[PDB]
């Protein structure tokens, strides 16, 4: 397990240590080989059932349901329905934070099973029921095999010295395959540096790195000497020659050589097997992430300085952890994907160490507040970590963590480095003076993360969790004509979405007014793209009769259309990524129906009506040019200008639309986390929540600063946060912190 | 080898002197070689500058000795902002340095060549004075400002004088240095506890001396001390707000971080003999202001987000690291870069790197950069393909790591030697990261640079310091209601390929405003008075950007942002009528309608007038609109009309990029010599840099006709921005003279990454600019010149009969719109249907020509001319508005036409007017007179020349005959095997003066395919006043029949090599060699095409402007009855041989027909890619049933359907 782990992905080691503790399990002495049930772990999903789904005493969602029907079949669980009925503790189970850790005993047994049987019976129960815990079951599972700390040295930091010197023949290179923004080239520099060792390091590419290369390694096999090729995967022809001519060297011992690259799949598969594959990766967990970073920095680096150096480092490690940690969150947490890498931690340990030799110059026992927190503040907001950072959200994010870390009142013993870490636990400051102390209490960190941790809600990983269980089950499972079909689709989306909407008729006073502006507009590109879906579907369905012919226009879309891509023709309007047909044209038909409400409105009435429809931002084209269109409205109605103007936001929930004469509804937005009672926000554990009827107003700007207890929330399109389209000013209820509020991801989405 | 030695030694004079002893040991190869290598390595190493010269210029410099006046070429890229150098009279004596722009710095101790008459010595004694020249004036500005600045109420004389004593970039260091210690002393001052704030005196003082500087600006000034109050208004506004921030921040200590944090300036005049006086230190770095003289540079509004580029490139500069900003395009990346670079007083060298970067370049070009010192600032490094991104990631890594020893002489490892590492020298890169045409870094290079994020400059603080400087007084207002504006027209107007409104353009409004204040002013002043509308201005300059390329529906948008935003504002165009009659005289002189407001040809006149104005502000131009909407003759107009307007003789090269390989366009430098030649842009560039010809003295305009994507036109990245110069990976840099324009006529910027776009002026012509009459005037205006005299008196009175139908709701147009309603095989556009009716209409009078040849007495009178022209030209309108639609279509077409017109027509009541010629007496004919019941010979059936005539032959090939009579390019489109090269072929036998050479297109074809043709046929290559490419063949017009000329691949960006270079040498008339890159043009070339529909696999839809130049002709598979009859003659002519089979002959060829009518129905291509069946298989049946029955004698019917 170590060494085929040592060269995987994390998410992969789960899927192999089942395998390995199955291959344990059938070995053993006496106990059952367990086949009927893992038949079902593995492939129960695909059993077909038309309609015996039925939650009992509403107590399950209907997958939930359907999961337990499945599960029925079973001979140990044919009284799972009747037994979750009488119990009135599996709903509390159910709603448990950690329910793989006390699993209620519900599967009927003529005797009694092995503690192996018990875990695989637990392991198919928690599939059933809570698939977010799958894998967190999955890994007790492997305890009760395998043993408890099976999977552990991969928790530990990466030993290269030792690997280097043992268990590496000479003529074996070493592969170090970096995922996308990682590189281990700095690793064997400081091995290399350490043992003393020299190293030759060449980059790959422009045909002078090949001479260069091949005489390295012909100089350095007949001596003894490490060689380092950078990068070498953009020259896989030549890594082929490479891979021929390792195998007949025979080199001097001590000899290495080590092959930087990308994971990407054009490497030689021969190189793979003839190599060591070292696959290096974001740490999992902030305990991880800790401990190769204490690991990194050399002990006499740290505590050179007064005492408080060896704090400042550990707040800086932490803080980094938890930086690195909340990308896994992408769209809760940092909304892009930046590369916070190692060398941002090296140039702030950098800057700490310059700037504290700076403000104490030798002298001991600097005082808490007397360190230049002011200058790390803000080259680790502006400089550092803020410099990959784009817009101002995830700036007043990284602003928001650093001013509540790196603050004097630090040094203090209740400091509280994360809270409600349990949902009432709070992870206390270290009261350690010197490294030791600190690595101590790293490594005493429980192993119960959350997401709570980093400041995010604790939902924030329900979905990922269970598409990694889904993964780690399809890995085991894997490893253990189309124009009927295209004529019935398209007939079928054809019949869904509604007919040519009618357009606007251009009177001499509608001209002049920007809402029927926008409107006409609006309405003229929505009659474009369903004459033009419509009239494709129809061409569709009669390629798929046989009476029209195959056009290279028809060859592409049919090709794409069958496969589920959205055709690049119909993405006019911005989409999520990765978006279906289906979804897509779910989503047209609803554009399209609140343009022809439009279409009827304006008919009926040009400029009363116009402006007394509730207009759903998330299905408009384009979103801006209705918030300026308003904006100029209201500009025009009165004598102000457009620049003299700002956003006041309302939620009615009542829906009693008393619009006034400045105020314009828009229906189909939703909060990220929090309620609202009344126009004051709340933090909520709920996903999203649906906002009815936010009215918007627009008044003459004062130029005054707004409240505490006023936060700017961002609206995206989509769940994608990946375009602005304005922003708005709640105030939050009493007892709120708007720091919470910025960390746990609140936004508002159109879509 | 020998011959670069011999081209070498006679550069100059006194270097055969040099070295005699080797002149007959030459005249050993590689000892000689190195010897000079080695040389001219030492030479460079003498002068580190010399580095960047390369040996071709060395050596000239070196050689040149004598004459100094040569020199003063090379200084331009030996320095920053050094142009030429003051001499004594006898030229024996340097006494100064003299920028471009006009402003001497006078040596104080000049340098006497007489006694060091070594060029490396005095260029190195010329360096250090102008070092210690610029040190010492900065020292004695530095007490001058000292003497007025701890002071209040400074009159403006003594202010003035002292800034028109001192330098630009002297005075801004003054200033700041003593900002700096006038802060300093404050902070100290109250750092003895809190207490009283002399704080408050330093920004009083700063207030009041932008006080004297804005009232300073509001009067004329001469153009230097205006951009020396420039500068230090933009400096001391800077100033001001920092203090501002101090003093409500309420900053105690001079250590407090928000005083470090700021970049402070510490001049200590006592230092004992150095250049490092002056000391410039931000947070904790410090940076010895190096003394290169820049000349006048355009200094930036120092926005808070160019505060925090400051602050991480100075912490990335620091620790050896190099700056690598980033973001979306036009947010003053490379300017913040130069901003800091000229700051510190670096020379900075700006380089526009392409995939044409490799290792030994970028080595090379290290080399240099470390050798002297001088920053660099690599724009685009991602445009790097990624194997030379990972490979010079070792040379950056190589220099950061020997560049360290210094915060420990110091050499590093560069291209296999030894060179020496300079801690002034830094290494910055600026990036688009996810724009089309890049590449993405190795982690192995993010780790040797800091990046930083640009991506939302503060421009609302740009447009009120800019303002705010121009004299505007009410700037804070301006900028308050222009950058709303600006936002919210990137939101109402709708998004468009050619759309900016991003910072650039916000900066070209704004200079722009300047521009128009200025020349409103003059022109009162003409006729204090600072009561001018600034508002008004503004939306003049607006007008003048923002409008040419605003789409129809976005132009009513645009102007009710410009009603809202200024309310009661007035715009008023200016009437520009002496450039109004110039067009108007020139529109007469080559048959172009000219037109005013409303007036037919308004819209065009207008799209011509803002032409003007952009050419006015931009050097980069975008002529953007849908083929056949006047672009390229609104600029031919406009070049002829400024030069009888200005008397500047106007010189128009027009290059088609796309045409040509990019290493065709730019130039290469071969790996082994690495000797650098030339492609065709850098050629013209440098020519006009070396104006040879007076070149300097005229209207150069180097104009794109092809297509944009990021492959070529980002190497001009750096033309189009304020660089406004071109870099090569020779390192050689031209700089763009004055006198010259860029311009790209495109038809659309689909493919093109925003960083271009945002780089060029945007005019959009509408397809409404050119409407159908202002082509239908035209046509007849030069039908009654341009003799095709008794020709030109028939082209007259025709164009009289044909005047009542080219009218604006005339039958042409009503055809026309209605012929868009029909389905065409390719694409239809309406410059393709009128050339083709222009053509025949041509034909038509040249028929009338011919007859009245014919007729020496009784010529034809006016009515039977006017007959045949008037139904000639329904018959052209058919032609033309259906050739390449089918059958029914043609016919619909026709139904139509007799609906609406009234001209003499058929009376034949169930037949297709396109059965129907028209004859000489002008009367319709049927042409199925034409077609006989041929009797092919009962041998050679089935022959490659044997035709047997059909309706569809003789109608196709009469036209054809039309349209290859005058030369004109066409294309036959239909499905494989129709018949299309048969029909072609029978045409052109017809003529007999035609060769015709044929040509076969596939998916790998390049021009050079063309090229061999030429070069095989077309051996001669005159020069006459110019290079014709003629045909070998006296007398003959050479055809080249290209078969499936669409088969070409598109490449990444929708673009076809070789069309675009058939476009180009068919429209323009020739095209370059890439030899000499001498324009050749074609002397009795011509063109035609035959392709497949465009919907068959491997196909692809010929372009737009390809299409108007050449019509196309839809030849269809021969329907049942015409295969009967067009076989049924073949199987009589053969059933011959053996006269007992005759009664056979009918049936046999039904038979025939009828089991080709069911596999051409059962095994399509949509089953299998061969599946094709043509009349090409019942001409291979026929011939081999011939064959097989030729010897014999006689045979049973039983023998025959064997
Ligand atoms: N003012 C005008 N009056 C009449 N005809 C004009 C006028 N300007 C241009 N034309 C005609 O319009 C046609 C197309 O315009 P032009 O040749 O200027 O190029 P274009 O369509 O703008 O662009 P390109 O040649 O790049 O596709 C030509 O036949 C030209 O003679
Ligand atoms: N803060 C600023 N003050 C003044 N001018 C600016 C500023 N930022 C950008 N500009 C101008 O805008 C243009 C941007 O050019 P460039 O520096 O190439 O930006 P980018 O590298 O993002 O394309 C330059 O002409 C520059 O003079
Ligand atoms: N009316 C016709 N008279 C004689 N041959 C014909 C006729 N119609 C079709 N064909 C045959 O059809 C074939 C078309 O071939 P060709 O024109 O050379 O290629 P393509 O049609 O692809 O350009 C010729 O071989 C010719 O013999
Ligand atoms: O952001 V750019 O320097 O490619 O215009
Ligand atoms: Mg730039």
């Amino acid at each position: 397990f170590n060494r085929v782990a040592r060269g995987m992905l994390h998410q992969d080691h789960i899927t192999f240590a089942m395998l390995l503790a199955r291959i344990k399990l059938k070995g053993t002495v006496g106990e059952p080989t367990y086949d009927a049930e893992f038949q079902h772990f593995l492939r129960g999903n695909e059993i077909v059932l038309s309609a015996g789904s039925t939650p009992r005493i509403q107590g399950l969602t209907v997958e939930q349901a359907e999961a337990v029907v499945r599960l029925s079949c079973l001979p140990a669980f044919k009284d799972l329905i009747a037994k979750v009925q009488a119990d009135e503790q599996f709903g509390i189970w159910l709603d448990s934070s950690s329910p793989e850790q006390t699993v209620p005993y519900l599967w009927s047994e003529e005797t009694p099973a092995t503690p192996i049987g018990q875990a695989i019976h637990r392991l198919l129960l928690i599939q059933a029921f809570r698939p977010d815990r799958l894998l967190a079951m999955a890994h007790m599972f492997v305890s009760t095999n395998l043993g408890e700390s099976f999977m552990s040295i991969m928790e530990q930091p990466l030993d290269l010295t030792h690997i280097v010197g043992t268990e590496v023949k000479p003529n074996t290179p070493v592969l170090m395959c970096s995922v996308p923004g990682y590189d281990a080239s700095g690793h064997v520099e400081d091995l290399a540096a350490e043992q003393n060792t020299q190293i030759t390091s060449i980059a790959i590419g422009s045909a002078e790195g090949f001479n260069q290369a091949d005489k390295a390694i012909n100089t350095a096999v007949k001596s003894g000497r490490w060689v380092m090729l950078k990068n070498v995967h953009l020259a896989p022809g030549w890594l082929m020659q490479l891979e021929k001519k390792l195998h007949s060297l025979q080199p001097h011992a001590c000899f290495r050589l080590f092959l930087t690259m990308e994971i990407n799949p054009k490497v030689p598969v021969n190189l793979l097997r003839a190599g060591r594959i070292f696959v290096f990766e974001p740490p999992p967990g902030v305990k991880a992430n800790m401990l190769r970073t204490f690991s990194s920095i050399p002990v006499s680096r740290i505590c050179k300085s007064p005492n408080e150096r060896a704090r400042l480092y550990f707040l800086l490690a932490w803080f980094h952890a938890i930086i690195q940690e909340r990308l896994r969150y992408a769209p809760l947490g940092w909304s892009k994907k930046y590369e916070f890498g190692e060398s941002d931690l090296r140039s702030a340990c950098d800057t700490v160490d310059t700037w504290l030799d700076d403000t104490a110059k030798g002298r001991q026992n600097i005082s808490p507040d007397k360190i230049p927190w002011s200058a790390l503040k803000t080259l680790m907001a502006q400089s550092i970590y803020g410099g990959r950072v784009d817009n101002e959200f995830d700036q007043r994010l990284l602003n928001t963590f650093l001013e509540r870390l790196f603050t004097t009142r630090s040094f203090d013993s209740e400091f509280k480095l994360a809270c409600k870490v349990d949902g009432h636990k709070d992870i206390q400051m270290p009261d350690g003076i010197r490294r030791e102390e600190f690595v101590q209490w790293v490594e005493l960190l429980p192993d119960t993360q959350t997401p709570s941790w980093l400041g995010l809600p604790n939902n924030a990983e329900r979905v990922l969790l269970t598409t990694q269980g889904v993964d780690m089950i399809s890995k085991m499972l894997k490893m253990q004509a189309w124009m009927r079909t295209l004529h019935t689709t398209a007939s079928n989306w054809l019949h869904l979405i509604p007919q040519t909407l009618s357009h606007l008729k251009r009177t001499v006073e509608n001209i002049k007014d920007p809402l029927f502006r926008f409107f006409e507009r609006e309405v003229k590109m929505g009659a474009k793209l369903l004459q033009d879906v419509r009239q494709d579907l129809a061409d569709v369905v009669q390629v798929c009769e046989g009476k029209k012919k195959q056009t290279n226009y028809l060859r592409t879309l049919i090709n794409e259309l069958v496969k589920g891509i959205l055709p690049r023709s119909w993405s006019h309007y911005t989409v999520p990524a990765g978006m279906t047909v289906i979804q897509w044209v779910s989503d047209f038909s609803e554009r399209i129906k609140q343009l022809q409400n439009i279409s009827l409105a304006a008919a009926s009435g040009g400029a009363k009506e116009l402006k007394n429809i509730h207009v759903c931002l998330g299905g408009l084209f384009v979103p801006e040019a209705y918030i300026t269109a308003t904006r100029q409205y209201v500009a025009q109605a009165n004598s102000w200008s457009l620049e003299e103007l700002c956003l006041e936001v309302n939620v009615t929930t009542s829906q009693g639309a008393t619009l006034d004469a400045c105020s314009f509804g828009v229906t189909g937005l939703k909060l990220q986390g929090a309620t609202c009672n009344n126009n004051k926000l709340s933090l909520s554990n709920a996903i999203s929540t649906a906002l009815p009827l936010t009215q918007l107003r627009w008044v003459k700007q004062t130029n005054t600063e707004k409240k505490a207890s006023v936060v700017t929330l961002p609206v995206y399109l989509n769940f994608t946060r990946a375009d602005l389209i304005f922003t708005v000013d709640f105030e939050i209820a009493t007892k709120e912190d708007p720091r919470s509020f910025y960390e746990r991801g609140v936004a508002v989405l159109c879509t | 080898r020998w011959v670069y030695l011999e081209g070498i030694f006679t550069g100059s004079a006194d270097i055969k002197h040099l070295l005699p002893v080797e002149t007959q040991r030459f005249q050993l190869l590689g000892k000689i070689q190195k010897a000079l290598g080695e040389y001219l390595e030492r030479e460079r190493s003498s002068f580190p500058r010399f580095y960047f010269v390369g040996d071709e210029d060395l050596l000239e410099i070196i050689g040149n000795s004598k004459n100094v006046a040569k020199l003063q070429k090379h200084f331009k890229k030996m320095f920053a902002g050094v142009s030429s150098i003051i001499l004594n009279e006898d030229n024996s004596v340097v006494l100064g340095i003299s920028s471009r722009e006009g402003e001497e710095v006078m040596f104080k101790t000049p340098v006497s060549i007489t006694e060091h008459p070594k060029i490396n010595e005095w260029l190195t004694l010329v360096e250090k004075e102008m070092r210690v020249t610029l040190a010492k004036l900065l020292a004695e500005s530095v007490t001058e400002v000292e003497i007025f600045g701890k002071a209040t109420s400074i009159d403006p004389n003594t202010y003035i004088t002292w800034i028109d004593k001192y330098q630009a970039q002297l005075v801004v260091l003054s200033a700041q240095i003593a900002w700096s210690e006038n802060v300093e002393t404050a902070l100290s001052s109250m750092g003895g506890g809190g207490d009283a704030a002399p704080l408050h005196s330093v920004l009083s003082n700063v207030e009041v001396t932008l006080n004297v500087l804005a009232d300073s600006v509001l009067m004329e000034q001469p153009p230097l001390r205006r951009r020396k109050l420039e500068h230090l208004i933009t400096e001391l506004v800077h100033q001001r707000d920092v203090t501002r921030s101090l003093i409500k921040s309420k900053i105690d200590n001079a250590k407090s971080f928000e005083w470090l944090s700021q970049m402070r300036f510490y001049f200590d005049p006592k230092q004992t003999d150095v250049l490092q006086q002056l000391s410039i230190q931000m947070a904790n770095a410090k940076f010895n202001y190096g003394f290169e003289y820049l000349g006048v540079q355009d200094k930036l509004v120092q926005t808070p987000l160019t505060d925090r580029c400051y602050l991480t490139m100075t912490q990335a500069l620091e620790a050896r690291l190099g700056g690598s900003p980033f973001g979306p395009a036009g947010t003053g990346k490379t300017e913040s870069v130069k901003a800091l670079g000229h700051q510190l007083g670096r020379f900075v060298l700006v380089f526009n790197c392409d995939e044409t970067f490799d290792f030994q370049a970028m080595g090379r070009i290290f080399v240099g950069l470390c050798q002297v010192g001088a920053w660099g600032c690599f724009d685009e490094f991602n445009r790097l393909e990624e194997r030379m991104l990972s490979a010079v990631s070792q040379q950056v890594q190589c220099i950061q790591e020997a560049l360290r020893e210094h915060s420990n002489p110091i050499t590093c490892e560069l291209l296999n030697k030894q060179v020496k590492v300079s801690p002034d020298m830094a290494i910055f890169i600026t990036m688009n990261p996810g724009y089309a045409g890049r590449s993405n870094l190795p982690d192995n290079l993010k780790k040797l640079f800091r990046s930083l994020a640009m991506t939302k400059p503060d421009r609302q603080l740009i447009a009120q310091v800019m303002l705010y400087s121009q004299g505007f007084r009410t700037a804070e207002v301006l900028a308050n209601k222009i950058v709303p504006f600006f936002k919210l027209c990137d939101e109402q107007l709708s998004s468009q390929s050619h759309y900016d409104f991003g910072l650039r353009a916000l900066k070209s409004v704004l200079v722009s405003a300047g521009n128009v204040k200025r020349e409103r002013i003059q022109k009162i002043k003409r006729e204090i008075a600072e009561n001018l509308p600034e508002q008004e201005i503004l939306i003049q300059s607006v007008c003048e950007t923002m409008v040419p390329k605003l789409v129809a529906e976005d132009i009513p948008l645009l102007f009710s942002l410009l009603s809202d935003v200024f309310p009661g504002v007035q715009y008023h165009r200016g009437e520009m009528t002496a450039l109004r009659e110039e067009l108007k005289k020139v529109c007469q002189e080559m048959y172009l309608t000219y037109g005013d407001g409303e007036e037919v040809g308004g819209m065009w006149v207008e799209k011509v007038l803002q032409l003007y104005q952009i050419t006015q502000i931009n050097h980069g131009l975008m002529m953007v609109g849908p083929s056949g909407s006047g672009k390229s003759m609104a600029w031919r107009v406009l070049l002829k009309a400024l030069e009888r307007l200005e008397g500047v003789e106007g010189v128009a090269h027009i290059i088609d990029p796309k045409a040509i390989s990019k290493d065709h366009l730019y130039g290469t430098l071969d790996p082994n010599t690495r000797e650098w030649t030339d492609g065709l842009f850098t050629h013209v560039l440098r020519k006009i840099i070396d104006s040879v010809r007076g070149e300097l003295q005229k209207r150069q305009w180097i104009v794109f006709d092809g297509d944009v994507d990021p492959e070529w036109v980002e190497n001009l990245n750096s033309v189009l921005d304020d660089n406004k110069l071109l870099t090569l990976p020779n390192g050689e840099r031209l700089s763009l003279p004055p006198n010259v324009r860029i311009m790209f006529e495109v038809q659309d910027l689909k493919y093109a990454t925003l960083a271009t776009v945002s780089r060029c002026g945007m005019v959009w012509f509408s397809e409404d600019v050119l409407s159908t009459d202002m082509i239908f005037n035209n046509f007849l205006a030069r039908l009654r010149s341009i003799p095709l005299s008794p020709m030109l008196q028939i082209q007259r009175d025709a164009a009289t009969i044909m005047q009542p139908y080219f009218t604006s709701n005339g039958l042409v147009t009503k055809a026309l719109e209605h012929a868009f309603q029909l389905e065409h095989i390719m694409d239809l556009t309406r410059l393709r249907c009128l050339g083709s009716l222009f053509s025949m209409l041509h034909q038509a009078c040249r028929n009338v020509a011919q007859y009245n040849a014919n007729h020496p007495d009784f010529p034809m009178q006016i009515e039977q001319l006017e007959r045949y022209i008037q139904r000639y030209l329904v018959y052209a309108i058919l032609w033309s508005l259906s050739g390449d639609s089918r059958l029914k279509m043609r016919a619909e077409l026709g139904e139509y036409i007799r609906r609406i017109t009234t001209v003499p027509l058929p009376t034949a009541p169930n037949i297709p007017i396109i059965d129907y010629e028209v004859s000489i007496s002008g009367e319709w004919s049927p042409w199925q007179a034409k077609v006989p019941q041929i009797e092919v010979e009962t041998h050679k059936v089935a022959a490659p020349d044997v035709v047997v005539p059909t309706l569809d032959t003789v109608r196709h090939e009469a036209l054809l005959y039309t349209w290859l009579a005058e030369h004109k390019p066409l294309v036959l489109c239909g499905p494989p095997g129709s018949g299309k090269t048969m029909t072609l072929f029978s045409a052109l036998r017809a003529l007999p003066d035609m060769e015709v050479v044929g040509l076969n297109f596939s998916s790998a074809t390049t021009p050079e395919l063309l090229l061999k043709t030429f070069d095989h046929y077309c051996e001669y290559r005159r020069t006459p006043n110019g290079v014709v490419l003629a045909p070998v063949q006296l007398g003959k017009w050479l055809v080249l029949f290209c078969d499936e000329i669409n088969l070409p691949d598109m490449d990444k960006y929708g673009t076809q090599r070789v069309i675009s270079f058939i476009r180009q040498m068919v429209e323009h008339g020739g095209f370059y060699r890439t030899s000499d890159q001498t324009w050749v043009k074609l002397e009795r070339i011509q063109f035609v095409g035959a392709c497949n529909p465009p919907t068959d696999p491997g196909r692809k839809p010929l372009s737009h402007r390809f299409l108007r130049h050449v019509p196309v002709v839809y030849v269809d598979y021969p329907g049942p009855a015409s295969l009967t009859q067009i076989y049924g003659t073949f199987n009589r002519a053969m059933l011959r041989l053996i006269p007992s089979l005759r009664t056979y002959a009918e049936p046999l060829t039904a038979a025939m027909v009828e089991f080709y009518t069911m596999s051409q129905e059962r095994f399509t291509q949509d089953t299998q890619p061969h599946y094709i069946y043509s009349p090409r298989e019942m001409t291979r049946w026929v011939r081999g049933i011939f064959e097989a029955l030729r010897p014999l004698e006689t045979l049973p019917v039983e023998g025959l359907i064997r």
